[PDB]
This record gives C-alpha cells, sequence and structure tokens, in this order.
C-alpha cells in the first residue's frame, strides 16, 4: 500500500495522468500487482454484492474494495491566487492562511493520500517515541442485556481489535511460562528442584522439542498441557 | 529523491524540480565575453559571463548562443551553461538528482550521445534521460492524442500522437523559428532607417518582436489597411531614448511562418506542414488530429496566431471536419511542465539510465530503449 | 441450466444464450496489435486488442482475422477471441454452461478436433457440440426441407435437406464469400483513383460495400445504363471527409458471386452451383427443393440478390417447376437463431459431449457420432 508502485502511488499516478479513467486505474493496478504478490488478489463474484475490484488481506482477515470514484475523490489542486485573497481578506479567515523546493509538491500535484501518508508518519513516529498501553472496550451484545453475549458480534470486535493476532503471535511459541510451584505438585503423580523437574519431565512421556525450562520457569506450547491434563491426574 | 528537469532549447534555458508547477529558474542561454580590453586594475573582471548577467552586461560583450538549431555546436559553452544552472540558478549538487533532458526530433545522434556522456562524467549525475519536447508538450496539455506544433527559438516540429503512440514517419521538422524571425525583422527594419547589427542589439530587436508583432488574419487586407490609414503604427523606446515607430513590420515579420519565401526558404508554411503531417497519418485517426492541434513554444505566442492558423488549416481540410487549436495561455512552458509531470511519475522511475548501466554499456546506451 | 450459442464464423462473432431471440453480443472477430512503438509512459497500453476495441483502435493496429475460410489458422488469437467473448461480452463463467459451436461443411477434421480439445481444456466447459451452420439456418426458417444457401464472410455452401435428412453427396462448398468481394471492390476502386491498402481501411471498404453495393437484375442493361446516365452514382464520406463517389462499381462488385471469373476463379456462379446441387439429388425431391431455396449469411443481404437469384435459377430449371426463394429480413442471424432453437430442445439434451466422455475417449469423440 505504501511502497513505490504501491496502491497509493499508483492512485497518485492516475491522478497525474492526462486522460486517466477508473478502468485504466483498475488495469494498471492488476498488471502491477496481480499474480506478482500474495496479499493482493482478485475479488470473488458472489453474495449479491454490487462490485468488488481487488481483495487485500490484513491482520483482520481479507477485504475487497470498490474502485469507482477513487480518482476524482483524491485529486485536490489547491489554487494559490485565491489563497492570497484569503490572506488579504479582512475577516479572521487569514488567521488560518497566515501566508524547501526539495520534496515539496506543486499546487497542481496535491492529493489527499499524500497528506494522509504524511501526518500518519508524523503519528507513527511521535507515538513510536512513547511507551504504549492498550484497552479494548467491547460491546458484547446488541441490546443492553448485561452478562449475555453472542460470539459472532464479539468475533468482529476480536478482529477489529486484533487481539487474536497478539494471541496468535504468542501462540505459535511457548505460551506457558510456569514455575515449579504447581508443576511438581501436579506432575509427581506419575513418578512419585531443577533435577527434580528433570525427573518429573523425563518420566511423563514428553519429547524435548515442544518445551524448555531455561533456568527459572519451564516454557510450554499450549496444546501439550492438555495432553498432560488428562494424564497427570492418575 | 527529487528529480531535476532542465529544458535547454535555444534562446531560453528553463529548469526546476520535478513535481513543481513552473520552472524555478529561467534565463537566456547565452555566453558573453568582453570584447574590449579593460583598464581598471583590481576590478577583477571575470572572463566569460553567462545568462542574465551577460544579458545585463550586453553593452561590452559578444553574445553567442551555444545551440544553433536544436543542436549543440559549442560544447564548452554548453557545459558552462549547465554548470551555472546547477550551481547558481538551482543551487543544488547534481550528485544525487536524476535529471531529465529534452531535445527536438531528428537530431544528430552525436548530440544526444555527447550530452549523455558529459552529464555522467562532468556533473556525475546518478541517472538521466532524454525526452522529445513534443511528447512532454502533449503531457502538459492533459491530452493523449493530437498533433503538437512546438516552435521554440531554433526549430519547429510537428509530432502526431494517437493513444500515446507516435507515428515517427509523419514527424516534420522545420528549421524556421524565433531566431529567424528576429533576423528577418532586423533586416526589414532597415527600410525605415533603423540599423541594428550588433549581437547586443539583436536582443533589442527580439524585445521589439515580442512586444509589438502579431499575426494578421488576412495579409493582403492588413497590408492595404496599413497603406491607407496609420492606426497600426506603434512606438517603442530604445535603451537610450530615441523612440522609434514601426507599422507594416508588426505583421510583416511573423507572417514569415506562413510564407517562408520571405527569408528565401523553399519549404511550405506552418499550416501547410501541419496539414501534410496530418495527411501522412492513417485515415482513421485524422478527425481527432484535426480536433486536437496542440500548440506550444514561445514562437506560438503571437497575438492572433491561433486564429490565422485555424483559418488556413480549415481552408486546407475538408469542410465536414471540426478544426480546433489548443492554445493554452502558459504554453511557453508546456515542455517543462510536461517534463515535470513525467519525471514525477513512478511508472517512470524504471526508465532512467543508471550511472552503473552507462559505465557498463557506454554512451551508445542512449539510443537503446533506455531512450 | 442455460446453454451458450457461440457462432464463430469469419468476420463476425455472434454469441448469446440458448432460448433467447437474438444473439446478445455481436462484434468483429479480429485481433489487433499496435504497429508503432508508443511513447507516453504510464499509458499502460495493452499488447493485443480484440473485437470492437480493436475496431475502434484501427488507426494504429494491424488486424488479423483468425479464421481464413471457415477454418481456424491462428489458434492463439482464436483462444483470445473465445476468452474475450465469454469473460467480457457475455460475462459468464463457462464452467457450468454447455456451449454450441458451429462450422461449415467439408472442413479439416483437425479443426473441430482441436476446437473441442481447447474448449474442454482451456475453458473447461461441462459439455459442448459442433453443428453445421446450414442445418441451424434451416431450423431458424421453420422448414424441414429445402436447399439452404448459407454465404457468410469466408465460405459459401449449399446443403440440400429433405424431411430432416441431409444428402451429403450433394453438399457443395465454394470458397467465395464476403471477404473476396471486399478485396475485389478494393481492387476496382483504384480505377477511380481511390486507393485503400491498409488492413484498417479494408474495413472502410467493407462498410462501403455494405452500404452502397447491390445486385443488378440484368448486368448488361445496368452497365449500359450507368454508361449513358449518371442516376447510379452515389457518394460516401470517408472517416476524414473527402467524400468519394462510386458508380458502376455498386453492382460490379457483388456481380462476382454470379461470375467468379472476375476474380480469376474457375468455378460456376452461385445460381449454377445451386442448380447443380439440386440436380445431384434424387428426382423425386427436386420440386420441393425448387420451392424452398433458403438464404442466410450476411453476404446474401444485398438489395436485389433474391430477384436476380430467382431469375437465373428459373432460367436453368424447367418451366413447370415453381421457383421460390426464402429470404427473411433477419437472415444474417439465422444460424444463431437456429442454434438457440436447437439448444433449447430437450430431445437434444442427450446429444452433448459430456466432459467425462471426452476425458474417457479423447478428442476423437467429435467425429464419432457424438457429433
Ligand atoms: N510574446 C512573444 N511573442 C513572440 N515571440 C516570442 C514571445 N515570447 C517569446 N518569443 C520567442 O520565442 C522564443 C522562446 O521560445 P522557447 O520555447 O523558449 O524556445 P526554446 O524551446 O528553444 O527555449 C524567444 O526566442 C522569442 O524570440
Ligand atoms: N448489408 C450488407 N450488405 C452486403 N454485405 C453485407 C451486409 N452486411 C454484412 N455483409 C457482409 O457479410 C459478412 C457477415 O456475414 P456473416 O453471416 O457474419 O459471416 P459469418 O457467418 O462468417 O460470420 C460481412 O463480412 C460483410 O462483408
Amino acid at each position: 500500500i505504501e511502497k513505490p508502485m504501491g496502491i497509493f502511488s499508483i492512485l497518485e499516478e492516475e491522478c497525474m495522468f492526462p486522460k486517466a479513467t477508473d478502468t485504466s486505474f483498475k488495469n494498471k493496478l492488476y498488471e502491477q500487482h496481480l499474480g506478482k504478490s500474495n496479499n493482493f488478489q482478485k475479488p470473488k463474484p458472489a453474495k449479491g454484492k454490487v462490485e468488488a475490484h481487488f481483495s487485500l488481506v490484513h491482520y483482520a482477515g481479507t477485504v475487497d474494495y470498490n474502485i469507482a470514484g477513487w480518482l476524482d475523490k483524491n485529486k485536490d489542486p489547491l489554487n494559490e491566487t485565491v489563497v492570497g485573497l484569503y490572506q488579504k481578506s479582512s475577516m479572521k479567515t487569514l488567521a488560518y492562511l497566515f501566508s524547501k523546493g526539495a520534496k515539496k509538491k506543486g499546487s497542481s500535484f496535491q492529493t489527499v493520500s499524500a497528506l494522509f501518508r504524511e501526518n500518519l508518519n508524523k503519528l507513527m513516529t511521535n507515538l513510536r517515541s512513547t511507551h504504549p498501553h492498550f484497552v479494548r472496550c467491547i460491546i458484547p451484545n446488541e441490546t443492553k442485556t448485561p452478562g449475555a453475549m453472542e460470539h459472532e458480534l464479539v468475533l468482529h470486535q476480536l478482529r477489529c481489535n486484533g487481539v487474536l493476532e497478539g494471541i496468535r503471535i504468542c501462540r505459535k511459541g511457548f505460551p506457558s511460562r510456569i514455575l515449579y510451584a504447581d508443576f511438581k505438585q501436579r506432575y509427581k503423580v506419575l513418578n512419585a528442584s531443577k533435577k527434580a523437574s528433570e525427573k518429573l519431565l523425563g518420566s511423563i512421556d514428553i519429547d524435548h522439542t515442544q518445551y524448555k525450562f531455561g533456568h527459572t520457569k519451564v516454557f510450554f506450547k499450549a496444546g501439550l498441557l492438555g495432553l498432560l491434563e488428562e494424564m497427570r491426574d492418575d | 529523491t527529487t528529480a531535476l528537469v532542465c529544458d535547454n532549447g535555444s534562446g531560453l534555458v528553463k529548469a526546476g524540480f520535478a513535481g513543481d508547477d513552473a520552472p524555478r529558474a529561467v534565463f537566456p542561454s547565452i555566453v558573453g565575453r568582453p570584447r574590449h580590453q579593460g583598464v581598471m586594475v583590481g576590478m577583477g573582471q571575470k572572463d566569460s559571463y553567462v545568462g542574465d548577467e551577460a544579458q545585463s552586461k550586453r553593452g561590452i560583450l559578444t553574445l553567442k548562443y551555444p545551440i544553433e538549431h536544436g543542436i549543440i555546436t559549442n560544447w564548452d559553452d554548453m557545459e558552462k551553461i549547465w554548470h551555472h544552472t546547477f550551481y547558481n540558478e538551482l543551487r543544488v549538487a547534481p550528485e544525487e538528482h536524476p535529471t531529465l533532458l529534452t531535445e527536438a526530433p531528428l537530431n544528430p545522434k552525436a548530440n544526444r550521445e555527447k550530452m549523455t556522456q558529459i552529464m555522467f562524467e562532468t556533473f556525475n549525475v546518478p541517472a538521466m534521460y532524454v525526452a522529445i519536447q513534443a511528447v512532454l508538450s502533449l503531457y502538459a496539455s492533459g491530452r493523449t492524442t493530437g498533433i503538437v506544433l512546438d516552435s521554440g527559438d531554433g526549430v519547429t516540429h510537428n509530432v502526431p500522437i494517437y493513444e500515446g503512440y507516435a507515428l515517427p514517419h509523419a514527424i516534420m521538422r522545420l528549421d524556421l523559428a524565433g531566431r529567424d524571425l528576429t533576423d528577418y525583422l532586423m533586416k526589414i527594419l532597415t527600410e525605415r532607417g533603423y540599423s541594428f547589427v550588433t549581437t547586443a542589439e539583436r536582443e533589442i530587436v527580439r524585445d521589439i518582436k515580442e512586444k509589438l508583432c502579431y499575426v494578421a488574419l488576412d495579409f493582403e487586407n492588413e497590408m492595404a489597411t496599413a497603406a491607407s490609414s496609420s492606426s497600426l503604427e506603434k512606438s517603442y523606446e530604445l535603451p537610450d531614448g530615441q523612440v522609434i515607430t514601426i507599422g507594416n513590420e508588426r505583421f510583416r515579420c511573423p507572417e514569415t511562418l506562413f510564407q517562408p519565401s520571405f527569408i528565401g526558404m523553399e519549404s511550405a508554411g506552418i499550416h501547410e506542414t501541419t496539414y501534410n503531417s496530418i495527411m501522412k497519418c492513417d485515415i482513421d485517426i485524422r478527425k481527432d488530429l484535426y480536433a486536437n492541434n496542440v500548440m506550444s513554444g514561445g514562437t506560438t505566442m503571437y497575438p492572433g496566431i491561433a486564429d490565422r492558423m485555424q483559418k488556413e488549416i480549415t481552408a486546407l481540410a475538408p469542410s465536414t471536419m471540426k478544426i480546433k487549436i489548443i492554445a493554452p495561455p502558459e504554453r511557453k512552458y508546456s515542455v517543462w511542465i510536461g517534463g515535470s509531470i513525467l519525471a514525477s511519475l513512478s511508472t517512470f522511475q524504471q526508465m532512467w539510465i543508471t550511472k552503473q548501466e552507462y559505465d557498463e554499456a557506454g554512451p551508445s546506451i542512449v539510443h537503446r530503449k533506455c531512450f
């Protein structure tokens, strides 16, 4: 979306080109990306929806976009003599419009996506200069009946918040970092500290691939304690 | 990073940054050298001015355009021009800026080659490219079809383009342009008693031409009119007073473009070569070309040229074809504008000629599709 | 589910859905490719237009009919034609649609073989079938007996049918059709001074033929008349003005169909081949055939062709049989109409070639009575 020859760049090109049209934009997009990438892909005609034109995949699943109107919605050539008029007006409008050559575009090359990608990076840097924390206020139910919830709707809030992506990235590694406090007392039922952990692990039939006790806690994939859950009880 | 767009032409160098809206720096592409000896020691007179500085020092210099008809004849003065452009007009190290160069069609290949070579050796740019002035002029007009009639100061060419395809066999170059009109005006201004012979006062004559001249919708009627009345005379003050007056000349001079016989050339007039270039194209695309006569370059900036042009080419063409003439009000810079537009593209960022590539393949690379 | 009816033919692809009343999509079966180089970057010019797109871009392309005389010679362009038809003209996934294809009689066996193979591999249809254009054109006419004289753009054939039985030993195919008439008109238009040589302007000539030409009831009388008077001259405006006028040519051109010697062919005329095809059939069925001459194909759409045809074949036949000529006003689409009719049937829904069957028996299944 952001690199050169990306979607935004191509949209800018078509906002510059003499006689560009929505069909030319769609073509240029396809010929520049289709097949030559994986995220970008063709829309699927189904579901009675009017028109999709290209499908992207994000951390929150796939989504296909409609292209009609993107050209004349993005071009915004800011006039200059009228801005001078504003600067010289007698109201307080001039308070807004108060008055290098490299990387500055012309008053005829202006485009919305550019200002977006500019202030977006302004954020993504000044926010990158600050320690983060996160809160995800869900709405679990259509109406105001507390305690009761439906999954599909909170499933949507799951992806829009993408916390499932966090649990996935922490999910393909060692999610379970646990001490001996419960490990010894729950696993001594098969072979009735560190060397005691080695004894209690070699004896309950686990291979040395899907776990690791580094020096303080033992690290575990998720699906292995369930294997023990039913077996570490007898 | 930013790309540079230097449109040389004759008469006027115009440069700027890709993506801008107008060339930042514009100055006459001349090199002057003193022709007296100078007597004030400590004045530290330099040995060769250039650009507006020479244009101001005219009185004691001898000016020499290093581009004659689209082609470069004195390479050292051209290098001085480029160096002055980069280091004073734009004040930018050309080390990290792909530059876009322009040239007329049907030029000596050695011109373009030596241009590339100097660009890569002397100034050591990261990349470069040479484009055809007419294509850029079409870009600037937001078209994609239509013959374009560029007419700068040294050359005049028609390029018919359709759907972005150029028909090269129908390109018509003609070596009649602003410099020739200036000379013819210098000539016919004698018959009133005014004598301008110095390379300096050729500039005076050029100013007179840019201010007073204009194309006449009907040559014979205007001639008879200027004969009868005197409502056409206009005065003009020279750099030392002594106002002068020109009458018939005002439209005699630019009339040449339609009757080149005035200066002894045999080729056909502007309208005629335009119509011929049309007729050489395939029959299925002639209506659009009739409808989209773009016009650029400073010589197409005469009051009335578009109307006379339309009348003539209408007289030549059939009657059921619509004749239109796209003459924007800023057309003098259409080449540079289109150049900035093109250079600012991203689908263009893979057409440049990389320094490494040129080192690999030598200046013969230009003619290759690294065009 | 719905079935497709794609009548390829030369010159004109006409497709649509079974059961409809007229083909939805109709466009020239040509594939154009640019022949200049193109200079405006970012135009994203595709490399091969097709159909009406190419017919509009004619001025800068080189058009190639991929079907010479009923037979497919360039399979890649034919595949482009089919793909464009399905995915843009009808906008339908061919995955779930049995398609009906047509071809002339006495064609190369490999033609229909490779056709079936491509239809099953590339497009992966569920089923398909290949029918004889003349049988369909008879279906559309609501007949069950009568010689059908289909004369498309590439080929011309007679098929005598009686009670729904075909007499293959009397099928007479002749390789003179609209394309040859177009070429002959291009030739004889020179003798007036008009010169069309480009594949683009062959289309202009085709339009002239479709508009102005007509068949003369008596060739000699019309020749002498055009000599004497000028009441036959008609004008025509080319795509760039410069109106032209044609006289004698208007009926000189389509007269070829009755005197193939004009283009240096040795075979007999249309009327005579028809009469011969009649005479090759059994004597008991000749009267019905005399009464039921059917005409299809765009080439049989000349003003006056039915009257001249009747006169000639009456002169050849005895004076006690009755000669009639069934020339509907929409006969140009009779093949597609008959195809839709036949595909709509249910007694036909077991004649298709199921993809499973082809996978089981290979493309040789076509000639096999799974026809
Ligand atoms: N207003 C004007 N009227 C007539 N001629 C003009 C006018 N302005 C400029 N010119 C002529 O046009 C020339 C400049 O054209 P230009 O497009 O700069 O040429 P080039 O493309 O070779 O640089 C000047 O030499 C001048 O003689
Ligand atoms: N009105 C007309 N008058 C004369 N000829 C015509 C007319 N319309 C079409 N044709 C000719 O008939 C041809 C189209 O016939 P068609 O039945 O489409 O052939 P095919 O069956 O091979 O596609 C065109 O090539 C054209 O030259």
